[PDB]
């Protein structure tokens, strides 16, 4: 337990230094822009390719179960609810931990094994301010935007699939979207997305900066990065879901 | 070859976990004896209408 | 024989998609229409 | 070029110890060489002298300021006088060679763009890359990577230069070319070049001072003449590449005319002070070594 | 922007009343009972149309039906 | 290019499939070692439980999410005794297969990709070919056999833990009666759905293992390239798992939804 | 050992070419060394001689069977008389030294446990690791990795042995130890050893035959007596490590007595045959080279 606790303490110290550099030292616009575009290009097509079939599957299941129930006019309601409270944040979790967190960990491991971190350090430059801060800010920005896109695309795809396949009513869909969804749901979704992006960027950067070199160090680092991101984001999602449903729209 | 007695421990603990998980899922959660019809006899009934 | 196996895999994928679409639409089972 | 005084220095990774008690004094402007059997942790030692690692004990007094005690704020100026060449060169892949060289100039000094361009072109030409500045680190060979790393380490006018294995992944001809370039730069700048390598062609022609690490200890340090004429079993075995002696099969079980600067290059100043210190050690040296060194100095 | 009434009141594509040859009628209701656009117009309880706009002119709700 | 790339992966999957009997009859010990490694993890992740612990945690989280959101919404509406049945139709259909697949992809697939990339970099594939040994049959087919053997216990544990988490969250945290939850769950759950979900998961695991072994077998670029291989393999695994579950659910319940409440 | 006869070989990764035209005749039972500047693709050449890579043209005729074009079963039968020593050993970390050594003779031969243990222990004592058989490849240094890789490559009694940069990651002393072991190996089992390297200690003390690659071509191949007294600028420069010559700073611009076997070993039979071949060659050399070789032979 001593070694995992020490690694957790190191991660916490690195995140604290990252926050101090963010709020004290000048921001890096160039590196932020570059990392934002990189994270967008590495996790945009997989985002849609995972969101569209998943939302189609959920809409199909909901429509068939409601039609058997008999109350298929409320198909939009649940269609919105999950898509704002679970589908968006969870698709963001999967495609961010899989793509962006692993990419950041691999890139920083590549810089570490090539001694670019030490090359920065000998010139007096702190690696954290120059590299980690723009990467974390870019990760948060990308997660926010991708969550928004996931929710919108999922809703539109569910509408089109239901109407043009299962012969549900379009009016009963678009007029019941807001029945169980309001400002609390979109707010908790935004909070989830921002927290997920921040945590994923932090874990990716921390594991990338502590890579073991050798011949299997970067691969092991990326695998551990992905597993840690998945577990941490799922736990945070559970906690935030409980908090958000405490301030539910129906109550 | 192999048989390091550390892989064997992993194999036996995994087999025990597998058997426990399958038995618990089949008995207490899925009720396979009820789905198949173990310990149950068949009966019939005639209805003027199904009634749903 | 790479392009040969690529064509085989593409045909398998297209056939699987068509078969699951037909099963979803219930083309296999035959039903009669009443007015 | 400034002196380094390493005293009682020790290191350890986990319960295992890399080396210990490395008590040496690296002179000013004199190309020192540290060598030993592979696996003795010599790049660890080179990295410790600048602060990329933290030795467990000892002190590294550079210009009167202890490196192992000075806070990270002071180090920001301490490492102004260094220039470090890494094994692969450690260039930055996102920027070309020109930007890789101009990065310290764009980072520390406030010189105009024309001054940056002039200094970068001059230092790139000084290492034999006059028109090869628009290429990237991923598309250049290892030797050119070492050249560009040197050109990056030569712009801030360093007072110490640390080279990490300037022979790895290079055949003897290109290693000889790089050693000639290092002698040229020590003649032009007098920049206390220190080199870590187990190569011998480097260790017979380039250095002024040399020292050997063996069995997690420093067996001896000194000038070129005292070591190249030393009847110590470890040094006699390694410096000739022999097979019988202390050094074993693997880690589990354990004068040549020095290279001169090219014509048109100014006189080296490290040779004179090295010879004076050699005369002092000769006063301390054993009689056979005394006679050999006296014969050498009268050529 | 100015006439934005929500995602329920936007005319949607597809379904009866959208194909070529569909006819447009105006129905002056007394009160719409909180009816939304894109609701079903039924003849003999058969979904055969769609209501496009529920604008209010001179305080009498007029529906556009396709 | 694109057609040639598809042909390359088609050749790889054909070669891996056809060599399964050879690995079964000649590489039993390697299969047992890989089964133990996959079931108990490797490296620094093997001290926390390995793949079993990760699968358990992620499935517990998913079941907790289902129970929490379902009970909240149904209590807000008022019809909150249905949560049990609802939870079942959320786990078997759309949540538990996909989530178990993604967690299995991450853990086992990334581990296999890293191992194969390390062997490719360390020139152990060349070492195998030098001794006249089928590299693909020795590595990829053995991995596929181990994954097919190991997927069933893993998914059984995942289903069991998801059900347990949903039940505990509903009947302890929200203080619902255990009797109503158990009645609705055991009444509106069909074992046919569970068996077809198991078949979906077996197919998905075979596809995931094929994809990850393909990305790990043809790694390049030194130790740096292994990380990019892992990232690309993970993206492909996500897409493949979601597509597999969607197609299987569309085929199974396209006409008969296998659910009845009203008359 | 058996003789390898490379004819008109050529390799190219895309538009770029590794070499142009390599013609060898690697004599049976003799240690041969292929040299050259950095980045000349010597490891590609070492790979091609066992078929792990596919040269575009040329032929590589082992015995009488051109293995550059043969059925995969023919290749898998040919590679029983081979042995490769990779730069790091290429051991398998999942099993110890004993299993890594016994793997080739478990996958091919139908031997019992006792005989397998006997031969593996004998081959381990041969490479000087009598009791390091249960340790794992990650628990040993680079030199022990090369030792174990050799011991694994010797279990099948190969007629050819391949060695890829034995100097990589080794100091001159341990390189000298390894070169002595290679000479002793060629003396005992009489196996045609080939070594690719750029180390000069190896290039000037170990081999019997030497060849030089430069500018994507084979400048010359021959025995050590012929090459060490060559007037060719590239060969002389590289073998003496000079700085002035055709070889540039980087790729962009582009008679020692020999070491005998340990006392107690059987006579290295390659020495006599090398002497006979060079004596026959002697009538086609420049007069100074002829005089130097004649003096060396006595």
């Amino acid at each position: 337990l001593e070694k995992p606790l020490a690694t957790v303490g190191g991660f916490f110290k690195m995140s604290v230094m990252t926050g101090k550099a963010l709020f004290t030292r000048p921001f890096q616009w160039k590196e932020f822009v570059l990392q934002s575009w990189f994270l967008i290009r590495v996790a945009f097509l997989p985002t849609l390719a995972v969101s569209i079939p998943l939302t189609v599957l959920i809409i199909f299941t909901l429509n068939i179960l409601l039609a058997e129930f008999g109350a298929a006019d409320v198909s939009g309601a649940g269609a919105a609810l999950g898509a704002v409270t679970q589908l968006g944040p969870l698709v963001t979790v999967l495609v961010v931990a899989g793509a962006g967190s692993t990419a950041i960990c691999a890139d920083l491991g590549a810089r570490t094994v090539r001694e670019e971190i030490d090359a920065l350090e000998v010139l007096g430059i702190d690696p954290i301010e120059r590299l980690v801060v723009p990467r974390v800010v870019a990760s948060t920005f990308v997660a926010f935007m991708l969550n928004g896109a996931v929710i919108t695309i999922g809703l539109v795809g569910g509408f089109f699939f239901g109407v043009y396949i299962q012969n549900v009513s379009a009016g009963a869909y678009v007029s019941t979207l807001t029945l169980l969804t309001g400002f609390p749901e979109v707010l908790i979704s935004v909070v989830k997305a921002t927290l997920f992006g921040m945590i994923a960027g932090l874990v990716g950067c921390y594991r990338g900066l502590t890579v073991a070199g050798g011949s299997k160090g970067v691969g092991t680092a990326v695998n551990e990065t992905l597993v840690l991101c998945v577990v941490a984001l799922f736990a945070v999602n559970v906690v935030l879901t409980t908090i958000g449903v405490r301030f539910g729209t129906g109550r | 070859m192999l048989l390091t007695r550390f892989i064997k421990m992993q194999l036996v603990i995994f087999l025990t976990l597998t058997l426990v998980a399958l038995v618990v899922l089949a008995l207490f959660y899925l009720r396979l004896p009820t789905w198949a019809g173990l310990g149950m006899y068949k009966l019939n009934a005639d209805l003027p209408n199904s009634g749903g | 024989p790479y392009k040969l196996a690529g064509l085989i895999l593409g045909l398998v994928g297209v056939l699987v998609l068509a078969l699951t679409w037909m099963q979803f639409r219930g083309q296999f089972e035959d039903k009669v229409q009443l007015t | 070029g400034v002196q380094i005084d390493v005293t009682g220095l020790s290191k350890s990774f986990g319960s295992s110890k890399i080396w210990e008690d490395v008590t040496m004094s690296i002179p000013a402007g004199e190309v020192s060489v540290l060598l030993g059997p592979s696996g003795t942790g010599k790049s660890v030692f080179l990295k410790s002298l600048i602060g990329l690692l933290r030795p467990e004990r000892g002190s590294i007094v550079i210009d009167g300021t202890d490196i192992l005690q000075c806070s990270a704020k002071e180090l920001y100026e301490i490492r102004t006088l260094f220039g470090v060449l890494f094994q692969d060169g450690a260039l930055f892949g996102s920027m070309n060679i020109y930007d890789n060289t101009a990065f310290p100039l764009r980072e520390h000094t406030k010189k105009s763009e024309s001054e940056i361009r002039k200094i970068v072109m001059e230092k790139l030409d000084l290492v034999g890359m006059p028109n090869d500045g628009h290429k990237f680190p991923g598309e250049i060979s290892g030797g050119m990577r070492k050249r560009a790393g040197l050109a990056r380490a030569l712009v801030l006018d360093p007072e110490i230069i640390l080279c990490d294995e300037p022979d790895s992944g290079l055949d003897p001809v290109r290693t000889a070319y790089l050693s000639q370039l290092l002698i040229d730069i020590n003649a032009q700048i007098d920049a206390t070049v220190l080199i870590v390598t187990h190569n011998i062609n480097i260790a017979r022609t380039v250095p002024d001072n040399m020292g050997m690490l063996f069995r997690k200890q420093l067996v001896m340090f000194g000038p070129r003449e005292v070591l190249l004429t030393s009847e110590e079993p470890v040094v006699k075995q390694f410096l000739n590449g022999r097979r019988i002696g202390p050094i074993g099969m693997s880690e589990e079980k354990d004068v040549p005319p020095q290279l001169q600067a090219t014509p048109g290059m100014p006189e080296r100043k490290a040779v004179a002070r090295r010879k004076a210190r050699v005369r002092e050690i000769l006063h301390t040296l054993p009689p056979a070594a005394q006679a050999a060194i006296l014969e050498e100095l009268d050529r | 922007c100015g006439q934005w009434r929500g995602i329920a009141n936007v005319p949607l594509p597809g379904g009866p009343g959208t194909e070529s040859g569909s006819m447009t009628l105006y129905v002056q209701m007394p009160e719409t009972l909180a009816l939304n656009a894109n609701s079903r117009v039924r003849v003999r309880d058969v979904f055969v149309g769609r209501v496009r706009k529920i604008e209010l002119i001179n305080w009498v709700p007029t529906l556009t039906v396709d | 290019r694109f057609l040639d790339s598809m042909g390359h992966v088609a050749w790889f999957v054909v070669q891996a499939i056809v060599h399964v009997p050879h690995a079964f009859r000649h590489y039993r010990r390697e299969s047992l070692r890989l089964v133990a490694e996959i079931g108990m993890g490797t490296g620094a992740m093997a001290v926390i439980g390995g793949t079993v612990a990760i699968i358990g945690f992620v499935t517990l989280s998913a079941g907790s999410l289902i129970a929490i959101q379902g009970f909240a919404s149904l209590g807000n509406i008022g019809v909150e005794a249905f949560t049990g049945f609802f939870a079942a139709l959320a786990n078997i259909r759309v949540v538990a297969p996909v989530v178990t697949g993604q967690a299995l992809a991450a853990t086992v697939g990334a581990g296999a990709t890293a191992e194969l990339g390390a062997m490719r970099i360390s020139e152990e594939v060349d070492a195998l070919e030098v001794m006249g040994i089928k590299s693909i049959s020795y590595l990829v087919s053995t991995r596929i056999m181990a994954g097919a053997i190991v997927i069933i216990p893993l998914y059984a544990m995942a289903i069991l833990l998801s059900f347990m988490s949903a039940q505990l969250v509903t009947t302890i945290f929200y203080s619902q009666s255990v009797g109503t939850y158990e009645h609705y769950f055991h009444t509106f759950l069909r074992v046919d759905d569970v068996m077809w979900s198991f078949l979906e998961v077996i197919i998905m695991s075979v596809i995931v293992m094929l994809n990850h072994c393909y990305f790990g077998y043809f790694a390049s670029g030194g130790a740096v390239g292994v990380g990019e291989a892992v990232g690309r393999s993970m993206r492909t695994s996500l897409i493949a798992i979601v597509l597999v579950v969607l197609l299987a659910s569309l085929a199974l319940y396209g006409t008969d939804p296998n659910f009845n409440l009203t008359v």
